[PDB]
């Protein structure tokens, strides 16, 4: 069970190694995203029946 | 994290007294049936007690029944094995183990290999 | 008519409100039914309708019985003596075809699927007009509202003919199916090597298929026994006084009885299942 | 040694979540308190397809948002056509046992896997009329739970053997092997860039994975029990997760934790299929109480309820272009929303 | 337009019908999930009713049994996938007592699961002989591991085999009342449990499947059709 510790060692340190953001900036895009793209999603604004192929 | 942390065990002379504190975090305790399950040396798991969400339904294996006695403390998230008339044959790495799911009657907890919400054990050893 | 009145007066106004009652409960609960559940309930549908239909015959039989006269008209009585008639064999029908389902669904389980039940719009309207055209001959024969209208005159080999042939089929077929029908069931559902040890469902389902094939035969025989000797009455054949007054008074008793069949098929086939004892619940 | 690396996970895990807490500025709840609520959702089953004869574990929208495919416990792959509800195709699988269903990007295969332990691919476009089986990929020693095409050639598939594979399906070997989890897996979520994703086990862990290097970039851990869907946020820089306590957790990548939590007091069935809109502003999840859920992802409130299916909700999804959301349930049913 | 529309509506047709052919095919065949341990001859019983899956025919209905065996331990999302089986033919060896718990648990965790709760179990009782040996052998004692034996009574409508030794009903009664007191324990009459006791040479196996079977769809049948 040795080399199963080494692996989850060395994956904690390649974890840890890496960088992160602020969550307030993370927060930010995605709200701008949302923001941004509000316009094209139709689940989120009902288009007109006549431009849904369902209805 | 799903962490099952496990205190208690040792060496102990046949007869004796022990008591197997489990401390969890991570989860809602009192929604999840808890389990405890040892293996001996030379061989697999095997489920040893369980006790359900409020404590109302504890079951025993045959063979530790009328010995060993299985309780929660909701309040504080711990589970306690108190292990009393202890044998040469009880001897094992003891183990807390959570139902998958809550809110659920059935458990699948008692993976040979690798199960997922199990915790690192302790050891119990009865000799002289 | 003097007895017959104050006998079926009395019989029809006892009947009346529980039919009503029963039979328009368990429609609504049929609508409920079908919007909690996919599976279709045709066959039982159409007896619920049938019973209602003979419900709502009675009360112009109990007017014209308590009054003695009828200022209604003859086409609404000769219609209102139809009716009773044909919504009772169509009644006796659909007992058949329950009957006939329930049997195929529990001595045959594996062959009966869901996709068996496929034709049963067609089995319920080829009897609803089949019936209908039948009873079409009861406003003939018969051309005082119920029980005071003459006989038309027609020949007695060519009547006992048509009455033979007309007891035969819409009795002896219903009948002998039905008792075929309960044999086997009551057969399937008992258990004779050891089986899982149930909650009791399949000796209610027992008690159930029995009670019911008894109240048919119980308030359908009758009736069917006296039929024939009150038409021969009717047309004169019989001239026994004394004897022509006990046909008289005996199918006065069998129709009432018929009448209360079609008020208590409600409860036993409807009022007994669990679903409508969790549904009301 | 094993006690020394013990306490060295330990310690990388505490300061892990001690960086993670530090970067725990503000939630993302009270950030996002300030924008008004979408308020409720109506949505309506324009389609229902039928034909299905047991319960549909899997489909997948066309990348042409038209054609879609549903794997049915039959054994059967029906491949639809979502506007005028023609079964376009109806493919027999040699295992009826299928849990898993992809559609590739060109439209040309379809992927199927379950109990078999095979992913088998099929070739929709052949000269010769009907489909054929066109390969089968086996290494796995475990379910295939779901399936992913990367492209026409390569297909990211995740398995009950607590792995994930990347096959190149012309060659047919397993060209890349992910491991790592301690559980079955039991979704993944491809990015749009196609460059990184993310599966979730059944050890209450997600992972993100660098499908070029094959090692695991990331790990997030905020979830109670059994992982069973998981998603990418439209941006790519975030995905949520639905498990078995009842729960759906959206991650975001370079935070690397836990944002928000999706779930309610008399919410207490598991998730089993979660997927976003085209904005990514409502994110639509399957329950086991035999109703979809439509969250607003950004204010953790339920915006909407599609009850429609008598049975388990089993599998989710959404048009590329944003048209519908189809919903495949238990009751052999695969219904159509907008 | 129309002209590719008449050409999809046909292939529907197509599909349509070939689909109600299969759909035919389909409920016509009944499916069983067979589980079981190691030791425990499911495997034997496969074989003597002539892999992952086998197929039998008994009084000409069609059943196929499916042995999942190419996964790991844990059972749980794959038991998922079998909720839609007519039966779970569930295989305990009754010699082997220190395995008797871990069947008696996972019978329970079947028998309480979600998607479970709806399905019957035909419990097989397998390799009496052995375990009949064990019990004259009298070297292993049943109340070792299970204390409560020492307290059990062999029930009225026992039908112990001729010229058996009590001893020996009394544990196979035992141990079918282990079983059945989960199966009612929370049964709620939706589903039950169908104990037998096979041995390694039983060769009546698939009509007790068969009987168990029918009498699980007539069940279903009353349970269904109460309005008609
Ligand atoms: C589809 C199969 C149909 C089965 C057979 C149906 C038609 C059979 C008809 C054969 C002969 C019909 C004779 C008509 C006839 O006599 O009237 C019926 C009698 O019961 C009349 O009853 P009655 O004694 O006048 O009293 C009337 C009664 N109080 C009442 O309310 O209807
Ligand atoms: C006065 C007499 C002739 C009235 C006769 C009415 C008959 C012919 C009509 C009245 C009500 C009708 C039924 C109403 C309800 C149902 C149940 C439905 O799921 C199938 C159609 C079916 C079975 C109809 C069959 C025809 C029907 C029975
Ligand atoms: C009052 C009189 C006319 C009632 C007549 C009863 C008999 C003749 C009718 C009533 C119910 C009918 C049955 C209804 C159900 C079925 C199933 C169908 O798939 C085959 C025919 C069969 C078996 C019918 C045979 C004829 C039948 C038995």
């Amino acid at each position: 069970s040795i080399a199963q510790a080494r692996k989850l060692v060395e994956q904690l340190k390649m974890e840890a190694n890496i960088d992160r953001i602020k969550v307030s900036k993370a927060a930010a895009d995605l709200m701008a995203y949302c923001e941004a793209h509000a316009k094209e999603d139709p689940l989120l604004t009902p288009v007109p029946a006549s431009e849904n192929p369902f209805r | 994290q799903v962490q099952l942390q496990e205190s208690g065990g040792g060496l102990v002379q046949p007869g004796g007294s022990l008591r197997l504190s489990c401390a969890a975090s991570g989860f809602t305790f009192s929604n999840y049936k808890m389990n405890w399950v040892r293996q001996a040396p030379g061989k697999g798991l095997e489920w040893v007690s369980d006790i359900s969400q409020s404590g109302a339904s504890i079951s025993y294996t045959g063979s530790v029944k009328g010995r060993f006695t299985i309780s929660r403390d909701n309040a504080k998230n711990t589970l306690y094995l108190q292990m009393n008339s202890l044998k040469p044959e009880d001897t094992a790495v003891y183990y807390c183990a959570r139902c998958p799911a809550p809110f659920t009657r059935d458990c699948f907890d008692v993976t040979s290999t690798t199960y997922a919400y199990r915790g690192q054990g302790t050891q119990v050893t009865v000799s002289s | 008519t003097d007895f017959r009145y104050f006998i079926y007066a009395v019989t029809y106004t006892v009947i009346l409100v529980p039919g009503l009652i029963g039979n328009i409960l368990a429609l609504w609960v049929f609508y409920g039914y079908m919007k909690e559940t996919k599976r279709a309930v045709i066959f039982m549908i159409n007896l619920a309708i049938a019973d209602l239909l003979q419900v709502l015959s009675l009360p112009l039989r109990i007017f014209y019985y308590l009054n003695h006269d009828w200022p209604f008209g003859p086409g609404l009585c000769m219609f209102c003596f139809y009716l009773k008639y044909v919504n009772m064999y169509a009644s006796i029908y659909f007992l058949v075809c329950i009957s006939v389902r329930r049997f195929w669904f529990l001595m045959y389980p594996f062959r009966f699927h869901d996709c068996k039940q496929k034709y049963d719009l067609y089995i319920s309207i080829a009897g609803w007009l089949i019936i209908c055209l039948a009873c079409v001959l009861f406003p003939l024969l018969r051309t005082k509202c119920f029980v005071d209208l003459p006989t038309r005159n027609v020949n007695l080999a060519q009547s006992v003919v048509m009455m033979t042939i007309g007891e035969l089929i819409g009795f002896v077929t219903p009948l002998l199916i039905v008792l075929y029908c309960t044999w086997k069931t009551v057969l399937s559902l008992q258990d004779k090597y050891p089986m899982a040890q149930d909650l009791g469902e399949k000796q209610k389902a027992l008690k159930m298929i029995l009670t019911c094939a008894g109240v048919f035969l119980i308030c359908f025989a009758p009736y069917h026994f006296s039929f024939p000797l009150d038409f021969l009455v009717k047309s004169n054949e019989i001239k026994s006084c004394l004897a022509r007054r006990v046909i008289l008074i005996f199918h006065s008793v069998a129709l009432c009885l018929a009448s209360l069949n079609s008020c208590l098929d409600p409860v036993i086939y409807y009022f007994s299942t669990n679903e409508f004892r969790r549904r009301l619940s | 040694e094993l006690d020394q690396l013990r306490q060295e996970a330990e310690q990388l895990k505490n300061q892990i979540r001690d960086a993670r807490k530090a970067c725990a500025d503000a939630t993302l709840s009270q950030i996002t308190n300030n924008i008004d609520p979408v308020g409720r959702i109506q949505m309506r089953t324009r389609r229902t397809l039928r034909g299905h004869l047991a319960k549909i574990y899997a489909m997948h929208w066309g990348t042409d948002s038209r054609l879609l495919v549903s794997a049915s416990q039959d054994g059967k792959l029906i491949i639809w056509d979502s506007y005028t509800t023609n079964k376009v195709h109806a493919i027999p699988l040699r295992s009826s046992w299928v849990m898993t269903c992809a559609y590739a990007p060109s439209g040309n295969y379809v992927a199927c896997g379950g109990l078999d332990n095979i992913c088998s691919i099929y070739n929709l476009k052949t000269r010769e009329g009907n489909v054929r089986v066109s390969r089968e990929l086996a290494g796995h020693t475990g379910r295939l739970s779901c399936c992913r095409f990367l492209d026409d050639n390569q297909i990211v598939t995740s398995s009950g053997d607590t792995t994930c594979a990347l096959w190149d399906i012309e060659t047919g070997q397993q060209t890349t092997t992910f491991t790592g989890h301690t559980g079955d897996v039991m979704s993944l979520s491809l990015a749009p860039d196609t460059r990184l994703f993310v599966s979730g086990a059944c050890d209450a862990s997600a992972k993100l994975w660098d499908v070029r290097e094959g090692m695991c970039r990331q790990t997030f851990t905020g979830h109670e029990s059994d992982i069973n869907a998981i998603c990418f946020f439209p941006n790519g820089n975030a995905f949520a997760t639905g498990s078995d306590d009842a729960t759906c957790r959206l991650f975001d990548l370079r935070a690397d934790q836990e944002l928000m939590t999706y779930s309610h007091d008399n919410i207490i069935c598991g998730i089993t299929s979660v997927s976003f809109s085209k904005s990514g502003r409502l994110l639509l999840a399957g329950y086991d109480d035999f109703n979809c859920n439509v969250w607003d992802a950004l204010k953790a409130d339920r915006a909407g309820v599609l009850a429609g299916h008598d049975n388990r909700v089993s599998c989710l999804g959404v048009t590329d272009d944003g048209m519908a959301v189809a919903t495949g349930s238990w009751d052999s049913f695969l219904k159509i929303w907008n | 337009q129309r002209n590719e529309e008449k050409a999809q509506r046909e292939a529907n047709k197509k599909i349509e019908k070939q689909l109600q052919k299969d759909k035919q095919v389909y409920r016509a065949t009944h499916r069983l999930l067979l589980l079981g341990a190691d030791n425990s001859g499911k495997s034997t019983i496969v074989k003597q009713m002539r892999i992952f899956e086998t197929k039998f025919q008994v009084d000409k209905v069609n059943f196929h049994m499916f042995d999942v065996g190419g996964q790991r331990d844990e059972r749980r999302k794959w038991i998922q996938c079998f909720n839609d089986v007519t039966a779970i033919i569930f295989v305990v060896d009754s010699s082997d007592y220190n395995r008797l718990q871990e069947a008696l648990n996972l019978f329970k965790s079947i028998w309480n699961n979600r998607w479970l709760r709806t399905i019957s179990v035909i419990l097989f009782l397998n390799k009496q002989d052995l375990l009949a040996e064990k019990v004259l052998a009298g070297k292993s004692k049943i109340e070792d591991y299970f204390p409560e034996f020492a307290r059990y009574t062999t029930p009225e409508d026992a039908t112990p085999e001729p010229g058996e030794d009590p001893r020996v009903t009394r544990a196979k009664y035992f141990i079918r009342d282990e079983f059945l007191r989960i199966s009612t324990a929370s049964g709620d009459g939706r589903h039950y449990c169908y104990p037998h006791f096979t041995c390694a040479v039983d060769t009546e196996n698939a009509r007790r499947i068969f009987n168990d079977c029918r009498d699980i769809i007539q069940r279903m049948h009353l349970r269904q059709y109460e309005l008609l």
